[PDB]
DNA sequence: AGCGCGT
DNA sequence: ACGCGCT
């Protein structure tokens, strides 16, 4: 759930 | 939800 | 608490 | 450099 590359 | 963003529900 | 990821 | 999302 973090978006920092890849937000999923 | 999802996976990700399971279901809802299961 | 274990699912879903890549700049 | 990192956690979110309801039935
Ligand atoms: O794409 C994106 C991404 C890739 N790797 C990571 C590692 C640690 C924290 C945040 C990260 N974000
Ligand atoms: C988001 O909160 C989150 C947590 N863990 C993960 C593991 C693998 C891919 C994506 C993820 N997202």
């Amino acid at each position: 759930x973090a978006x920092v590359x890849a937000x999923v | 939800t999802x996976p990700g963003v399971t279901x809802p529900g299961v």
